[PDB]
DNA sequence: TACTTACATGACAGGATGTATATATCTGACACGTGCCTGGAGACTAGGGAGTAATCCCCTTGGCGGTTAAAACGCGGGGGACAGCGCGTACGTGCGTTTAAGCGGTGCTAGAGCTGTCTACGACCAATTGAGCGGCCTCGGCACCGGGATTCTCCAGGCGGCCAGTG
DNA sequence: CACTGGCCGCCTGGAGAATCCCGGTGCCGAGGCCGCTCAATTGGTCGTAGACAGCTCTAGCACCGCTTAAACGCACGTACGCGCTGTCCCCCGCGTTTTAACCGCCAAGGGGATTACTCCCTAGTCTCCAGGCACGTGTCAGATATATACATCCTGTCATGTAAGTA
């Protein structure tokens, strides 16, 4: 039979090898529109530099980064380890957003 | 004597004199009204001072606090704001 | 040119490997919309910032200098672009 | 009116027989799929199953108190 | 043979000295120099945002039965809107206390 | 029989006097002689304007209760009508310390 | 001459009062002591404000408008003592 | 005819240059008047920050034997300072990523 | 035909040689390191203008900048960095 | 098995009390009147920054041809969340005692703070230069690739202990 | 009640894939050198800002006496978190399938940026004057006081469900 792992170690295996890791998770190109998407839904015919998509993207990355962390600090605190949308909210609350 | 130590508070009792002539107010409460001016007009004048600078700026003119309104305040208070501003400054260019 | 479902274009395994890198170990169904909700709000008040620099500056393509500016307005200051 | 809730208790942990014992979670679907006001009688069963572990016909299994899992006693 | 001095606030039509806010920005070291429309829509701006907050302190006062503001009322004006709370979440009101804040959960049955 | 209310009701009419207060919670003496004590740590022979002692108790206090907002917010979090210490270290943690 | 302790007069009932203020309910007999300790270190980074600004200020009696300066960096601007 | 060209940093002994902040201090626009001694002071706070912060990032990289510095070892840096952090708060490093942070609940047994 | 766009480049290279001659860099670490330079740099001269504001100064002097790090720069770092401005602006005043 | 009975648990009612609700008073802080001078502006000027046209070129935008990585989907399933509930439990609450803060009351002096000096110092222009950045290359530290070792991670046999079955 | 077999939980030994880990290959971005240029420097002057010196006068330091709420500690009811044993179900993981992102390449022009011109605008400064600041002073809103209604809330007695005994 195939060999398969516990649930769970695989993504402690993504953790170890994510935190060793450095490079971009979100997509480029559909970041790019999202941002283009966003953008025209305030200004029209809004060009972005491809650096600007870049520094919006490690933005994106480390502000979702750093609410996750912060989300399972929450997580810990309420003896869970999934995270849910209300450690989200809390975060959001306490934090003052 | 002593010297002359300003503040905001006359202003304060003729704005609420306007729109409220039946109310009092109290000394804390100027004082707080007092902090509340200073504090919007110093971030205004720093969202302003970053807006000449990135600009490279020798001047913040009425689009520069224009602009730094919409950065500090939300939303719809921010477009009575612009509002409110763009009534006063086409009177005042009207002498 | 117009766009109008990219809240997918930040595709379900983008945020998990974004909880990967936010240490997260398993991530509910429901966090996936919620998170690219607030990712959206959050790209909204800084992509608002940033476009009102731009027009400021009485430019139409967007710098990265200006979103940076955004971003440390916001207590977010970001190293490495020009910032 | 009816018959006593307990009995409906009995034949509900009867009706399964795990290997291990049964907790109140799939104990009060069984009321409820027998058809039972669960919610505005959690002190009745609650009392039920003091009941029903104190005289002795039913052991527990691994809790403690009405907390925990319940099987039949050897017999 | 000098013109009647009026004020930059009557020809604004503002309640705030374009002069004091003016001479604020000029002494406070912000620019080099400022555009002259710049202090007029400040003291706008500040004169419709004292102005709305004091009329949500006179109508929470006339709530509360009383006629004169204390720093109450203006904790009670400025944290009973979102935008404004929006504006001045970090900031401390002196003597305004708390506003009336119960969570429905810590709340009794 | 004497009369006696029943735990959290009197607590309740606590939180409601004290949020319909403004007024100063702390005794203002032994605050003095704690900032003065404090500063006598940095700097020998320091005194306090009144309005300076003023001023601190109010920021102390305010300061205090927006930890416990938060620690309200954790502990709601925590499905716990009894805070705990934890609780307020979380909230400190993420209020960005 | 020297105080050793009057951290303790920021008693137990009056930390029960600013609590009863923020909502809270029910304590815990730990929270008072640590709410106590950070109080300290609040006190000490205002205070260290304080006496930093006021050796600037070349002074020896603290005022209140230092006090307002130094809450105003740490991001607790206070109203109501400015001026 | 003329004294021979001496910069200031070399006469504090500093290799960040005291012209070119004291240049970025005037028009910065801080205050009208700057001291003499402000702008050496503040190359040498910058000068001590900048040797500290790459002392960590040489010695993260000789513990990740790469010769050339990387944004990871200046997040590596920054993470593991305590009073770097105290510095460094809100602060985002372009792909520095996060520091090698695992709750310890999140190990297994 | 290109405009220069001034940075710290040659300073932080050398601070590296300095404190580590078989070290090397990244553009893009080195951009950090920019931006690192222009942050602290930004939040000195802020405060220092702030405290230039509250005593009615009209200087920032070396001590004003003192002030500033312990304010903003907690404990060793910033008495180190005292200890390192002192013996500079000495150095500086005997040259 | 229905019928009758008596107690735990809510249903219903009611009185004490704290906080709200009805005026009475006297007080001082708030509203208001007065001298003024410090500050608000008016006009001219110096001069300086910034708005605008051109353009160019380079960096962005629009477009195509594969490519599997990556996205998406489906099933197995272990694992996470958790509902409730005894159970020890720790804390709210009532209440007399104590004491130290609060009120209120005096000396003063040391220190906050205003004012005249004059010096220390900083800002700023012309000339000159030399250090610092753009350009470019070149090359070896690094980017990429191929194969064992070990580490991790699941799996499997053995022993014991527990659990169940029978004479 | 004692014997005894059987099955799972942990101990113990095995096995194979993911990533170290070790060796091998090219290539690109680091940095070193060259060219440039502009910014840092210095001398000197102008001017002016702030420490010094001295005084003065006001609020905190210091001390003193009466009082009652702060508090505080004990009693005691009594609300609390939480481990836990399951159960429910829900993403995690391991595949297969599919598709569009990435790469690589190609053509267009948009506008970012630079230079130049020009003119719009705004601080400075003297001066004149005027409106809010300082200061003084009266005075009713409320701070305090005394009597009353109602939440409220917890508690006393009934209603009902239900468990238990029984013909």
């Amino acid at each position: 039979k195939p060999h398969r792992y516990r649930p769970g170690t695989v993504a402690l295996r993504e953790i170890r090898r994510y935190q060793k890791s450095t490079e971009l998770l979100i997509r480029k190109l559909p970041f790019q529109r999202l941002v283009r998407e966003i953008a025209q839904d305030f200004k029209t015919d809004l060009r972005f530099q491809s650096s600007a998509v870049m520094a919006l993207q490690e933005a994106s990355e480390a502000y979702l980064v750093g609410l996750f962390e912060d989300t399972n600090l929450a997580a810990i605190h309420a003896k869970r380890v999934t995270i849910m949308p209300k450690d989200i909210q809390l975060a959001r609350r306490i934090r003052g957003e | 004597k002593r010297s002359r130590k300003e503040s905001y508070s006359v202003y304060v009792y003729k704005v609420l004199k306007q729109v409220h002539p039946d109310t009092g107010i109290s000394s804390k409460a100027m004082g707080i009204m007092n902090s509340f001016v200073n504090d919007i007009f110093e971030r205004i004048a720093g969202e302003a001072s970053r807006l000449a600078h990135y600009n490279k700026r020798s001047t913040i003119t009425s689009r520069e606090i224009q602009t730094a309104v919409r950065l500090l305040l939300p939303g719809e208070l921010a477009k009575h704001a612009v509002s409110e501003g763009t009534k006063a400054v086409t009177k005042y260019t009207s002498a | 040119k117009v766009l109008r479902d990219n809240i997918q274009g930040i595709t379900k395994p983008a945020i998990r490997r974004l909880a990967r890198r936010g240490g997260v170990k398993r991530i509910s169904g429901l966090i996936y919309e919620e998170t690219r909700g607030v990712l959206k709000v959050f790209l909204e008040n800084v992509i608002r910032d940033a476009v009102t620099y731009t027009e400021h500056a009485k430019r139409k393509t967007v710098t990265a200098m200006d979103v940076v500016y955004a971003l440390k307005r916001q207590g977010r200051t970001l190293y490495g672009f020009g910032g | 009116s009816g018959p006593p809730v307990s009995e409906l208790i009995t034949k509900a942990v009867a009706a399964s027989k795990e290997r291990s014992g049964v907790s109140l979670a799939a104990l009060k679907k069984a009321l409820a799929a027998a058809g039972y006001d669960v919610e505005k009688n959690n002190s009745r069963i609650k009392l039920g199953l003091k009941s029903l572990v104190s005289k002795g016909t039913l052991v527990q299994t691994k809790g403690t108190g009405a907390s925990g899992s319940f099987k039949l006693n050897k017999k | 043979a000098r013109a009647k001095a009026k004020t930059r606030s009557s020809r604004a039509g503002l309640q705030f000295p374009v002069g004091r806010v003016h001479r604020l920005l000029r002494k406070g070291n912000y620019s080099e120099r400022v555009g002259a429309g710049a202090p007029v829509y400040l003291a706008a701006v500040l004169e419709y945002l004292t102005a709305e907050i004091l009329e949500l302190a006179g109508n929470a006062a006339r709530d509360n039965k009383k006629t004169r503001i204390i720093p109450r009322h203006l904790q009670l004006a400025i944290r009973n809107d979102e935008e404004l709370n929006k504006l001045l979440g970090r900031v401390t009101i002196a003597q305004g206390g708390v506003l009336p804040n119960i969570q429905a959960v810590l709340l009794p049955k």
